[PDB]
């Protein structure tokens, strides 16, 4: 495929792990009694080897000559759920703390004692703040558009 | 050895004479400031360089400035 | 007349080495004595480097800012 | 009363529940949704 | 004066022992001594780079003369891959009779070491062939070394001393270093190499009894004149052509094939020959830039001063930064550390992956070497490169003349550039960090195929830009469509794209997702390691803490426990913290390098490709395994020759943390260590018979943090060339 | 006008048993300090360079190697106890330096006999950029 | 033969001669 990648699907390193992995677990598996509870448990994790095996292939992951899903950034639309599809995820996620932490700190700023409030937290403050990260790209841009996310001449 | 300064931003609350632990810095009168006084280096021969008297400085920027410069045994602190 | 900026105004600090260097300060008491050649009292919000929050500055150092 | 509430809400007590319902959440999620080296759903 | 030091009166008027080491730590900062002007700084320092270029020649004569003597370089043109070169012989009445005995290699009498700084293949590729060739380059270069320091003496008498307007005269210097030192030296060495390297890599032995009477072309100097130069290039050598032979010998002397001779592995001699003479014509056009005594020329003030934007996004431009380098030698030191620490890279960069002496590429050892060797160099010579920069700042940089410029403007936004550079080095540092951990917590769990394995696709897409087949990426070079590929097909690309695809050399080696990891710390390394001395170098003249520290100096311990605590807040400080990271992203570069050659080597890149994604198999499969045969250099059961690695080795490991004791532990504690001791002596009988004449004191502070850091250094050296060499030599592989 | 007292030999010192922090070579080749003070009884003070002295009742004679020795001995005499001290340096010449306190007032009090030295008249940020001082035996704070 | 000669003359002599007259020069006085 690309890179010269072959899908995990077709790739037989990509199998024969999931084999090995499979039969090194059977084999802790048989020192074990059928109705035990290392028994159960060692089947659970077999179980949930053959899941994760089973939906890295589906998924269309590509795998290299070392039977190992490798991920492709450059933005093929083939693998947006490897990089771009998690990382605008993220992006909402981390914009969405800095923002409920920079209307905090702007609105303990006028404080008496501002100090007071970055080390003793005003959780009702903070509870009513904590839901505008929810539309901070907007708030956030608009901000940028009226001039009030940067302090002017710094 | 070391050299010490005084500048004119210096409001006269005789501190760095009092941190001084060897006798260098004095408090001579003046006319620029509120307490009529202002700090003098007589004796840098003696000073050690411990910088001291810039802790206790509340002037911003600092009033007393001490320049570390040529070695001598009084700016050592040997005892030997 | 009351040479300087009035008490309690907000100053834009123009003393290069100072620790609040192009922010801005208070105006506490203007020392109309003449030979002073540091006037301006200016409490601060914040702060210096020794745990200080007042300091004085010449005229010429300190600009009126609204 | 005041005085234990205003208490909870220093800051390490207050990273230590915040973080713990955070431990606990990403737990639970990962517990629900093994693995995963993508998103699946597209 | 009155004593040593004649330059500093106030080290010699030290009563301690200060006296002395401050003496020698300064002996060469010709600005800070005593009645020093701008004539005797410029005039010292000009008789300083004759005495170099002595010691240059000197000892590359000495080198040439062992390699003659004790060597092996008659008996090495033989069997270049069955040869190992001799370095010098060992004379050390310390040896057992064992050691002789292992140390004895090489085809030699006695002990020797075996050469692994590549000169032999380097001399035999060039034209040298016996050892009396090799006497003759040494009594050149004595001789040249001696005229040298006979320069250097002749212009510190009146009347040679030149003026500083002499060396201000930065227009007329250069054109002749572009036309002269650059462009004719190189027009010069395709002139060897067409007449004594091609020829005697033919078979014929061109010397300068017999170089009159041989045509380096049949045709000779004819068609040069004429406008026909393709006959120089009709007959190449044969792809079957043995290097000291003349079976598959042609006659062409400058060719553009692009690959590699397939016996030797090297460049084409006759592509190394026309490309010295297609630069070096090009450095002689260039060379006619500027104006001196003619009237025509450009005025590099005036170049300076027009290039200005309008609209004022950079100010002022460029204005006034003529007289402010010509002014500066530290700006101009800076400016000629940061070009050579970046071509001394380029240079390692390249003759690994284009090896361009004939049976170097075979010698595993001398490659690995030369490659650490350039690229620890470049990565001082890149600390000083910034460490003058902040010199200039303090000690040369007028703000007034430099008013609104670019240079003024990169301290008045220093906040942005530094703040930046931070979120860089902690975005790199975070990820590239967290993705080595969680790969690692996989490889634990026993579950590789949950690894984060990035493709680094980018650089793999260049690759196949450059005609790459094991990417399949089919563009340029690698697609037949692509105009690159046709306008290339007459001419290097044969040669250049049978080279890019075979898999034994290491031009544009494959990569996988461990390089991609190693990269992106690489990328962590430069950027910190910029960061600190970035910071260092606009925070020199004050800060917010220190707003007066171009006051006192650029060198100097701290400014007190008061505001604070002020501990390493001088620029100094910032190089001492920057060469740590220097050395840090170096170790980094090198491990990356010698991990995947000594496993391409061994024919095992999977093994890399697979480990290297996960930083328990760096400390196992790199360090850990190939440190057998090193560790084992002797053992309670005997010693081989690989014990002097064995030791140095350990050696290294000394050193490196003898310089812990200088950088933790700090200097009051030795002070007073020192008073209880010369209480113990004055009180001493018979001792005390014995006074000291000058005072004990401790290290001074920044003293203390320049003998750590030494010590971290030359043990950080040591360590790894002791590892490298015994675990690639012992193997040959 | 002050004049400083002269040093009086045969002064009484405090009781000490000896300590190895006392006077080396250089009392004996280089130079050596001396403080001498009041007290009104006899006490305990706490030596700077050992242990514990007793001071005698009456005019004590103490001699030092260094003169941050002296003057921490002073400033504890006049916290602790309430006494008044002088100390002088003495070359191995026999001569002797009247030191502190130098005008008989103490330094941190200010006094009208006092001549300004070192004193710069402008903002400390107001000093030139060393290559304004260059190739000249010149520093920015010198002026 | 030349290294029995020149390896001390270098690792015994010379470094026995240049310390001392380094220390000389150094602790001289005018
Ligand atoms: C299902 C398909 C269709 C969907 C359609 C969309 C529905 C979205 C519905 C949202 C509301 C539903 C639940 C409301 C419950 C009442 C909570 C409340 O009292 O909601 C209102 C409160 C307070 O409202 C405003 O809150 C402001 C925030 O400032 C305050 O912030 C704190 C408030 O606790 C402190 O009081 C602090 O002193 C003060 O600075 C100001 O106080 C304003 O004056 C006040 O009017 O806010 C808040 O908690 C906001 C909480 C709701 C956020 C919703 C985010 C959804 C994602
Ligand atoms: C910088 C070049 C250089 C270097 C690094 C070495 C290094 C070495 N030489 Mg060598 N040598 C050199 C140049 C050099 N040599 C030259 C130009 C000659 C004359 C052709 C010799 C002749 C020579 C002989 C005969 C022998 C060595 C030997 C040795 C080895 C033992 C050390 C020794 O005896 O000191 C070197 C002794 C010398 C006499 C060389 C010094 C004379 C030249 C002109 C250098 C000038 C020295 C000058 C006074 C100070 C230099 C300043 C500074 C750069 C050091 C050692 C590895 C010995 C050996 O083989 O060990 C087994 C030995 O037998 N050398
Ligand atoms: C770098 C130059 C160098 C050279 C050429 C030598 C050479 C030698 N070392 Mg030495 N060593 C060196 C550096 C050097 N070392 C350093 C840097 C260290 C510190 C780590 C040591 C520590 C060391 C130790 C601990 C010992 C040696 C010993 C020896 C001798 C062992 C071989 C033998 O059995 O001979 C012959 C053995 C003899 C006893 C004959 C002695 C040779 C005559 C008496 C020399 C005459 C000296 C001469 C009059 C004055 C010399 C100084 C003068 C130039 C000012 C040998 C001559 C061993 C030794 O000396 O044996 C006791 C030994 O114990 N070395
Ligand atoms: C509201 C909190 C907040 C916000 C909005 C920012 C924002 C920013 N920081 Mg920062 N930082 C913070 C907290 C915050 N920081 C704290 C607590 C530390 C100490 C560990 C740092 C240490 C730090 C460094 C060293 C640097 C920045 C830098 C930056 C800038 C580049 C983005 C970045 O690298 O962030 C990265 C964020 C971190 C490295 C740590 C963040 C820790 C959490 C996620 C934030 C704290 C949230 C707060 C506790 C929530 C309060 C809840 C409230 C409602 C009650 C950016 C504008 C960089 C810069 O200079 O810009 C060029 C830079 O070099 N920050
Ligand atoms: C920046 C470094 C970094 C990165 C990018 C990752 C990334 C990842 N790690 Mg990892 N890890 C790291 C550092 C890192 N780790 C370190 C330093 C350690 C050592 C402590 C670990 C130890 C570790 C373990 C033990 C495991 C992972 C796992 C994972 C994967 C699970 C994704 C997931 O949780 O599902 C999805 C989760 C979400 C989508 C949560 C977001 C949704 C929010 C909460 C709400 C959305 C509202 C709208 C993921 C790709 C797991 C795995 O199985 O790998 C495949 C796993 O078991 N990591
Ligand atoms: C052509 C390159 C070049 C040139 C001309 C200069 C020139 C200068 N440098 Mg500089 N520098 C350079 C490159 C260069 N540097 C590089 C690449 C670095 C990065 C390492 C530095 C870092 C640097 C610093 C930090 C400083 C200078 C300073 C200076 C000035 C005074 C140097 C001096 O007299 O001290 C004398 C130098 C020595 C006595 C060298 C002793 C220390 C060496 C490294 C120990 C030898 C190592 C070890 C013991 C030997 C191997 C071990 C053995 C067992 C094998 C001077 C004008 C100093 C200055 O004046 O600042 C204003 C200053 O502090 N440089
Ligand atoms: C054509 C006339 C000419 C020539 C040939 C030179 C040549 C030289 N001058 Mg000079 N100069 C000239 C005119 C000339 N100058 C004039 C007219 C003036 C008055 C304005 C000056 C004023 C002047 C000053 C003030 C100085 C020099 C200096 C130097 C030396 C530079 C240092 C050096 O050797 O590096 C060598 C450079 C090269 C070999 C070329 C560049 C090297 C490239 C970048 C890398 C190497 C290429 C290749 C890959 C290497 C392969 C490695 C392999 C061979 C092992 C050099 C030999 C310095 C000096 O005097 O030193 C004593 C210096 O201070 N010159
Ligand atoms: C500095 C470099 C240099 C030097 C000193 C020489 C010197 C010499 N070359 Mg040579 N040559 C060089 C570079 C150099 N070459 C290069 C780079 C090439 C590759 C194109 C050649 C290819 C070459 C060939 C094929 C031949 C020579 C020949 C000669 C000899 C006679 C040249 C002559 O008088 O022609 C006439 C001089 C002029 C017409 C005036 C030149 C004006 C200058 C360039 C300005 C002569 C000693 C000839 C010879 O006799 O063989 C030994 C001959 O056959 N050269
Ligand atoms: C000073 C330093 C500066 C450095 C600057 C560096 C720049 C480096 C490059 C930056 C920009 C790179 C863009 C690369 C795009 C690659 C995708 C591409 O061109 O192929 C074209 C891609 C191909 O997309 C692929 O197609 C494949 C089949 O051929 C498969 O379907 C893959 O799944 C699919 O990803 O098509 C696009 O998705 C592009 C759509 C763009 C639409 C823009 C409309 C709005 C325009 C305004
Ligand atoms: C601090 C300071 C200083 C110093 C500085 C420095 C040190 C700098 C640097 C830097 C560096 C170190 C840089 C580097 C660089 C490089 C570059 C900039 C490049 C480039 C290029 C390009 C762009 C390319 C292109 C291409 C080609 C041509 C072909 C192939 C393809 C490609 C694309 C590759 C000074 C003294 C000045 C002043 C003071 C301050
Ligand atoms: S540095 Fe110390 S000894 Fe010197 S003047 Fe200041 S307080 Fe006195
Ligand atoms: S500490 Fe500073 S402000 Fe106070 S008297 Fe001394 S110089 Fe003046
Ligand atoms: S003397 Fe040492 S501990 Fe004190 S401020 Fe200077 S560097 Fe820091």
């Amino acid at each position: 495929d690309i890179a010269g990648l072959t899908p995990c699907k077709d790739s037989k390193q990509f199998a024969k792990r999931e084999k090995q992995s499979i039969k090194k677990l059977e084999s802790s598996l048989k020192l074990y009694a059928p109705d035990s509870a290392p028994a159960l448990a060692i089947n659970a994790t077999i179980e949930k080897t053959k899941r994760r095996f089973d939906n890295y292939g589906k998924q269309g992951l590509l795998c290299g000559a070392d039977g190992l899903p490798h991920l492709i950034v450059s933005g093929d639309q083939r693998h947006w759920g490897e990089f771009i599809t998690p990382g605008i995820l993220f992006l909402y996620i981390a914009g969405w703390i800095g923002w409920v932490g920079r209307s905090y700190l702007i609105a303990i700023r006028d404080d008496k004692k501002p100090t007071q409030k970055e080390i003793i937290i005003d959780v009702p403050l903070a509870t009513g703040l904590v839901f505008r990260g929810f539309s901070w790209p907007i708030a956030a841009y608009r901000e940028l558009l009226n001039g009030e996310l940067v302090a002017k001449d710094v | 050895s070391h050299s010490v300064k005084i500048y004119d931003t210096c409001i006269g609350c005789t501190q760095c004479v009092r941190a001084c632990p060897t006798d260098v810095l004095e408090m001579i009168p003046w006319g620029g400031c509120k307490a009529k006084q202002i700090a003098s280096a007589p004796r840098t021969e003696d000073c050690v360089g411990c910088k001291r008297c810039e802790s206790a400085c509340p002037t911003d920027f600092l009033s007393v400035r001490v320049y570390l410069w040529h070695e001598t045994t009084r700016s050592m602190g040997l005892a030997y | 007349p009351p040479i300087g900026p009035k008490r309690g105004a907000k100053v834009k600090i123009l003393r290069q080495e100072s620790y609040w260097y192009k922010g801005t300060g208070s105006v506490v008491a203007v020392d109309q004595d003449p030979n002073t050649r540091y006037p301006v009292v200016v409490r601060f919000n914040k702060v210096n480097y020794a745990n200080v929050s007042t300091n004085n500055y010449a005229l010429d150092e300190v600009e009126e800012v609204k | 009363m005041r005085d234990l509430k205003t208490y909870l809400s220093v800051a390490p007590v207050a990273s230590t529940l915040w973080f713990a319902a955070l431990a606990g959440l990403l737990i639970e999620i990962n517990r629900f949704f093994p693995d995963a080296l993508t998103f699946p759903f597209f | 004066a009155l004593r040593f030091p004649r330059f500093s009166q106030g080290l010699a008027q030290d009563p301690t022992t200060r006296r002395i080491w401050f003496g020698i730590a300064t002996a060469h900062d010709f600005e800070s001594h005593d009645d020093i002007t701008e004539g005797r700084l410029y005039q010292n320092i000009f008789a300083s780079h004759f005495g170099q270029l002595a010691i240059i020649f000197l000892w590359t004569s000495g080198n040439l003369f062992h390699v003659a003597w004790q060597g092996n370089f008659e008996a090495w043109v033989q069997d270049p891959l069955h040869v190992r070169p001799i370095a010098h012989a060992i004379w050390d009445p310390h040896f057992g009779q064992p050691a002789v005995e292992a140390f004895t290699r090489g085809g030699a009498l006695g002990p020797v070491n075996i050469a692994y700084s590549g000169v032999y293949q380097w001399w035999y590729t060039i034209g040298l062939r016996t050892n009396e060739d090799l006497y003759t380059g040494a009594i050149f270069l004595l001789f040249l070394s001696f005229i040298s320091l006979l320069a250097g003496w002749l212009h510190l008498q009146p009347k040679w001393k030149p003026s500083v307007s002499w060396f201000k005269n930065a227009e007329s210097r250069l054109n002749h270093h572009l036309s002269g030192l650059f462009g004719v030296s190189s027009l010069a060495w395709a002139g060897h190499l067409v007449h004594v390297a091609i020829p005697g890599s033919r078979g014929e032995y061109v010397r300068w009894n017999n170089f009159l009477s041989v045509l380096p072309h049949p045709q000779g100097l004819g068609p040069l004149f004429t406008g026909q130069w393709n006959l120089y290039a009709q007959n190449p050598d044969s792809s079957n052509h043995l290097f000291s032979t003349s079976q598959g010998a042609g006659t062409a002397i400058l060719t553009l094939l692009g690959g590699f001779h397939p016996q030797t592995q090297s460049l084409w001699l006759t592509d190394m020959a026309h490309h010295h003479l297609a630069i070096a014509i090009l450095f002689l056009i260039g060379g006619h830039m500027y104006r001196t005594n003619f009237g025509i020329g450009h005025s590099i003030k005036y170049i300076l001063e027009a290039h200005i934007p309008p609209g004022g996004r950079l100010g002022r431009g460029h204005k006034g930064l003529y007289d402010t380098i010509n002014n500066s030698i530290h700006f101009q030191l800076g400016l000629a550390l940061a070009s050579l620490g970046v071509i001394t890279s380029l240079v390692a960069q390249h003759m690994y992956s284009l090896p361009a002496y004939a049976f170097i590429a075979q010698d595993f050892t001398t490659q690995a070497a030369l490659y650490t060797h350039h690229q620890y160099i470049a990565g001082f010579i890149m600390t000083g490169a910034f460490a003058h920069g902040a010199i200039f700042f303090i000690r040369d940089y007028n703000p007034e003349q430099n008013a609104d410029n670019v240079l003024a403007r990169m301290l008045e936004h220093k906040e942005a550039i530094i703040s930046h550079l931070s979120w860089a080095s902690l975005f790199l540092g975070f990820h590239t960090l967290g993705l080595y951990v969680h790969n690692d917590v996989m490889l634990a769990f026993g579950t590789p195929e949950k690894q984060i394995l990035i493709e680094p696709i980018f650089a793999q897409w260049i690759q196949s830009a450059h005609g790459k087949t094991s990417y399949g990426f089919d563009v340029l070079l690698s697609s037949t469509n692509s105009p690159a590929l046709n306008a290339g097909r007459s001419i290097w690309l044969p040669g250049w794209l049978n080279a890019i695809n075979e898999n034994s050399n290491s031009l544009f080696l494959t990569i996988g997702p461990g390089d991609f990891l190693v990269h992106h710390a690489i990328a962590l390394g430069l950027h910190t390691t910029t960061l600190i001395l970035v910071k260092g170098a606009l925070d020199a003249r004050g800060s917010k803490l220190m707003p007066d520290k171009k006051d006192f100096g650029y060198s100097f311990p701290c400014d007190g426990p008061g505001r604070g605590g002020t501990c390493d807040i001088s620029a100094w400080d910032a190089f001492y913290l920057a060469v740590f990271w220097m050395l840090n992203t170096i170790g980094w570069v090198t491990f990356y390098w010698h991990w995947k050659h000594i496993t391409l080597w061994q024919g095992n890149v999977s093994q890399f490709n697979e480990s290297s994604t996960y930083l328990m198999g760096w400390l196992r499969d790199y360090l850990w395994l190939n440190s057998s045969q090193l560790i084992n250099g002797y053992n309670p059961f005997g010693m081989n020759s690989l014990s002097v690695w064995a030791w140095m080795f350990l050696f290294g490991h000394l050193v490196w943390a003898t310089g812990f004791m200088f950088l933790i532990s700090w200097r009051g504690y030795w002070q007073e260590l020192i008073e209880t001791l010369a209480w113990a002596h004055e009180r001493t009988p018979l001792a005390n018979l014995i006074r000291w004449r000058d005072k004990p004191v401790a290290l001074s502070i920044v003293q203390a943090r320049l003998v750590g850091l030494v010590h971290f250094s030359v043990g950080y050296i040591f360590t790894y060339a002791a590892f490298l060499i015994a675990s690639t030599s012992g193997k040959f592989g | 006008g002050f004049t400083p007292p002269e040093l009086d030999p045969n002064t009484p010192s405090p009781i000490f048993g000896g300590s190895t922090g006392g006077l080396l070579r250089k009392a004996q080749v280089e130079e050596f300090y001396v403080i001498t003070w009041e007290s009104p009884k006899e006490q305990i003070f706490e030596m700077p360079t050992g242990g514990a002295a007793i001071m005698r009742e009456g005019p004590n004679l103490l001699k030092l190697a260094r003169k941050e020795q002296c003057l921490a001995l002073g400033t504890r005499l006049r916290s602790k106890y309430k006494i008044k001290y002088q100390f002088y340096r003495v070359f191995p010449s026999g001569e002797v330096q009247y030191l502190h306190p130098k005008d008989g007032v103490y330094p941190e009090k200010v006094n009208p006999g006092r001549q300004g030295v070192g004193v710069n008249f402008r903002s400390i940020g107001k000093n030139v950029s060393p290559i304004e001082v260059k190739f000249t035996g010149k520093q920015p704070y010198d002026l | 033969n030349l290294p029995s000669l020149f390896v001390p003359l270098v690792g015994l002599l010379f470094p026995a001669v240049a310390m001392a007259s380094l220390f000389l020069h150094v602790e001289k006085r005018l």
